[PDB]
């Protein structure tokens, strides 16, 4: 079972680095061929994600194509543009082009940094949105505020404080409201972005039905239907209807949930278990698939256009590995960072 | 393809606000919904 | 293929009435409720008379 | 074995369908693949093709 004994200091240091590695974010290129991965140390993994899925595949193919160090703090989010990859770190956005992060050069585009209230802490970037209809970019963190960021030019222009601590997820839904942002201190805000003001606030952790009082008030994941939203992380695991802010139905799970999306008809869900949660939208559990990390922090379904063959999730969490599923009911392999 | 009261039509559209009434599903989906939370309203 | 895609689509829709009718199932009837706050619109009334 | 002994595990059919041209050969062909791990019979022809061999 110990197949590679590493023998040596170097060897060593890097069999523990994999050993406590921790990966948060997952990107895809504008094509369905590359897969981007963030890291616990401030790397990037690139993975040719169509040589993986060939039917020539080497094992050294499930290997990053070109990993480099881009932040000096984790890498928390990743978003990806038409030509950019988005990627918050420390406490500011780098972006780089998939043309030449293949290459050799690896330089970045630009680096923008939002004001801050002058902390001695330099806070983190937890959740990146990106906006279509306009170029714009939604930065929320430790800083308890919304950023938005033009992106053709580096300026910020709305700011809003709506939170009481700092937040973990955005989402949008193109109506009115449009923007969903869930945060540590227990409510899903509503934020019109013409006004730019507060109009609705769902509070989870007030209604009896969803409480949970163990593992605290904090919300980690949500999701949109554009009439409806799955809300999720300390709480329950909650279906909310929208207009009405009633829960719904309530998924019968124990572990607190990291990540969830939706599927064409089902609830995707992921956190501290092992397995991925596959739900009906009634509240049934329909599957668990057993993954190979002992938690999960990102899911990413590849529904990219030019590239059909390049259509499978992926998950990644507390592991150096992200598991490539090409069917629902089972794990395909899994790539090494 | 196996699968598990009502208000009349006029009085549903005139009586109900415009933010629950939803002038753009005038599809029978977001209309039948519409329905449904104004009735639970 | 078009045909079960649509299929699924009508099975998330179902899905989505039956999960707004249930919670509507939590809370009792209409036309009662217009019959019982019509008893109590007269008895009020009578009361008012009253006081 | 054991790999595909852990898929057909992991899997987890669980199914009233049946209720609603015979095929003589296995049909080895790379695009199908998931059509047959959906079935219950193909999972009954490797299981009773295992026990025989055992």
């Amino acid at each position: 079972v110990p197949l590679a004994v590493p023998l040596g200091q170097t060897e060593v240091f890097q069999a523990l680095q994999r050993l406590h590695m921790t990966i948060f974010s997952q990107s895809v290129s504008p094509c369905g061929k590359f897969l981007a991965a963030g890291n616990n140390y401030g790397q990037i993994a690139i993975f040719s994600l169509s040589s993986a899925l060939s039917s020539e595949a080497k094992e050294e193919s499930k290997k990053p194509v070109v990993t480099f160090q881009a932040h000096d703090g984790p890498v928390y989010s990743m978003v990806s543009t038409d030509r950019h990859l988005l990627s918050a770190g420390d406490g500011e956005v780098k972006a780089w082009l998939w043309a030449e992060m293949l290459k050799k050069g690896c330089k970045e585009l630009w680096r923008r940094q939002p004001p801050y209230r002058t902390s001695l802490e330099v806070p983190e970037i937890n959740a990146l949105l990106l906006v279509p209809k306009e170029n714009s970019l939604i930065l929320a963190g430790g800083d308890c505020q919304l950023h938005t960021m033009d992106l053709e030019t580096g300026t910020f222009t709305r700011v809003l404080r709506g939170h009481t601590d700092y937040i973990h997820c955005l989402a949008l839904r193109e109506r009115s409201p449009e923007v969903l942002s869930g945060g540590e201190d227990g409510a899903v805000r509503l934020w019109d972005l013409r006004t730019a003001k507060e109009v609705q606030t769902i509070e989870v952790y007030k209604h009896e039905e969803c409480s949970r009082p163990h593992n605290g008030r904090w919300i980690g994941c949500l999701a949109t239907d554009s009439d409806w939203m799955v809300c999720g992380g300390g709480p329950a695991l909650t279906l909310w209807h929208l207009r009405s802010s009633t829960p719904t139905t309530i998924f019968p799970i124990r572990a607190p949930q990291k990540h969830v999306t939706f599927y064409q008809d089902l609830i995707l869900s992921a956190g501290q278990g092992r397995c991925v949660n596959q739900w009906q939208l009634s509240g049934e559990l329909k599957a668990q698939v057993p993954g190979s990390s002992p938690g999960l922090l990102s899911l990413s379904l590849n529904q990219q256009p030019a590239a059909p063959e390049c259509k499978v999730l992926t998950a990644a969490g507390n592991s150096c590995r992200v598991d490539v599923f090409t069917n629902l009911g089972y794990r395909a392999f899994s790539l090494s960072f | 393809l196996e699968f598990k009261d009502l208000v009349s039509l006029e009085e549903f559209y005139k009586e109900a606000p415009p933010d629950i009434s939803k002038a753009e599903v005038t599809d029978p989906h977001q209309q039948t919904l519409a329905r449904l939370d104004w009735e639970l309203e | 293929k078009k045909q079960i895609l649509q299929a699924k689509r009508i099975r998330k829709n179902r899905q989505e009435y039956d999960a707004l009718a249930k919670v509507i199932q939590h809370h009792p009837d209409r036309h009662e409720t217009l019959k019982e706050l019509e008893a109590l619109g007269k008895e009020l009334e009578h009361l008012s008379h009253i006081k | 074995s054991e790999e595909v002994l852990a898929v057909f595990k992991s899997y987890k059919l669980d199914d009233k369908m049946e209720e609603l041209v015979y095929f003589a050969k296995f049909l080895t062909s790379e695009k199908l693949m998931d059509l047959q791990l959906s079935d219950s019979n193909f999972r009954r022809h490797i299981l009773l093709q295992y026990l025989i061999l055992f």
